[PDB]
């Protein structure tokens, strides 16, 4: 097996942002009087 | 202080609180059956699935 | 105006409960799986650990990972920083379905005093998960971890290994409870008006 993690740490990292923008969209339309 | 509330009363609850104690079985009878039915879920799903 | 504002209000504690759910998923997958730290090219053998579980490889050109570690037995946890790191999590856990559990009292309480109430315990998974990730570094010293990784391993230093996707994912999740925390204070000081 090829031990490089790159692709794994790729997807980790974009569903983790996926996920704090969805958050901090709930910020905005919190703060968005 | 962004809201200029006192942070006690923006974060903690000093207001009202107990009082309301008499209603603790009508919370128990919803509160019991959830934490049992997440805590089969997830004991159950790690033992089986995760490892 | 008042029916957008409660509209808006519902609508966002509705994803605000989905997020505590998916981060609680997060937590348990984070917790289990043993994936935070991994081998390399130049490890001398391969394999990971985890927070209490770990696997190593015999050294033939094959995979034969073997495999040890578990939570209920502390016997097998390398090191006595695993082991609070295990346990913290654990703690941020079991808080976060905590929360999820005090979901119920919307029916009842106050719905302020519940936002309340699940601001202070993810927020308080929060702290635990920080506990967590700063002190499973701590354990690194140990002779498995040294003999897994290499010399140059240490405290607070990858050493040849690297960095994989559970504590990467632990991080995130470090991220989603405390945004998550604030989304709570802020919907509970919302929904009086
Ligand atoms: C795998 C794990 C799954 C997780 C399972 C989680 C389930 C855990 C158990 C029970 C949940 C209870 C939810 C009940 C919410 C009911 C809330 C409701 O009745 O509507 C109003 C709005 O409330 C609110 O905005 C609060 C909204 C609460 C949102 C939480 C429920 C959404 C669950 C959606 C499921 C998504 C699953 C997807 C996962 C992938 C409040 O009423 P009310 O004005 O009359 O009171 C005023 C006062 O004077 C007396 O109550
Ligand atoms: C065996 C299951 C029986 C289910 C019966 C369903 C009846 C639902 C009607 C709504 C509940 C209700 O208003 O009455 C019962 C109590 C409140 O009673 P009161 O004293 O306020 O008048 O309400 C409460 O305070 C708690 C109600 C909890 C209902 C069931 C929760 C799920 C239980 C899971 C079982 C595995
Ligand atoms: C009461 C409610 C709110 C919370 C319940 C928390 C539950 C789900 C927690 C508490 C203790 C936890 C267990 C602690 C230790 C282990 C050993 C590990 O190798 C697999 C997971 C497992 C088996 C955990 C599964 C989840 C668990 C059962
Ligand atoms: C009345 C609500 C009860 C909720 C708790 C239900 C838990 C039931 C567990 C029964 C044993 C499950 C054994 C599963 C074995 C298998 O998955 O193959
Ligand atoms: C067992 C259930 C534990 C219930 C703990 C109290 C929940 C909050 C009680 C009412 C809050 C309020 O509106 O004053
Ligand atoms: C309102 C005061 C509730 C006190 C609960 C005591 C629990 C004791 C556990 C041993
Ligand atoms: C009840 C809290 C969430 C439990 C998640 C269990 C892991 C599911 C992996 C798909
Ligand atoms: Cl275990």
């Amino acid at each position: 097996d090829s031990r490089d993690y790159s692709t794994e740490l790729s997807v980790t990292v974009a569903v983790g942002a996926s996920l704090l923008f969805l958050n901090i969209l709930a910020f905005a339309a919190l703060y968005y009087k | 202080c962004l809201d200029g509330k006192d942070c006690a009363s923006f974060f903690c609850c000093f207001e009202d609180c107990h009082i309301r104690i008499a209603k603790m079985d009508s919370y128990a009878r919803i509160f019991f059956p959830t934490a049992f039915c997440l805590f089969n879920l997830v004991y159950w799903v790690s033992y089986l699935y995760l490892g | 105006y008042h029916e957008h504002y409660m509209r808006n209000s519902r609508a966002i504690g509705v994803l605000w409960a989905i997020f505590t759910i998916c981060f609680a998923i997060i937590n348990v997958v984070v917790f289990i799986q043993p994936y935070w730290v991994g081998d390399s090219v130049s490890t001398p053998k391969p394999g990971y650990f985890g927070l209490f579980h770990y696997c190593v490889g015999s050294g033939l050109a094959g995979r034969e990972l073997t495999c040890r570690g578990s939570f209920t037995d502390f016997s097998t946890i390398p090191s006595s920083a695993f082991k609070a790191a295990a346990f913290f999590v654990l703690l941020s856990m079991v808080l976060i379905l905590g929360c999820i559990t005090c979901f119920s009292l919307f029916f009842f309480c106050n719905t302020a005093t519940v936002y309340k109430i699940c601001a202070w315990m993810q927020l308080l998974a929060a702290l635990c998960l920080v506990l967590g990730c700063m002190i499973f570094p701590d354990g690194w010293d140990a002779e498995t971890i040294r003999d897994m990784c290499g010399a140059k391993t240490g405290k607070y230093s990858l050493g040849d290994c690297s960095v994989r996707w559970a504590y990467i994912l632990a991080i995130i999740g470090i991220l989603n409870a405390l945004i998550l925390s604030f989304l709570a204070f802020v919907l509970g000081n919302r929904q009086t008006d």
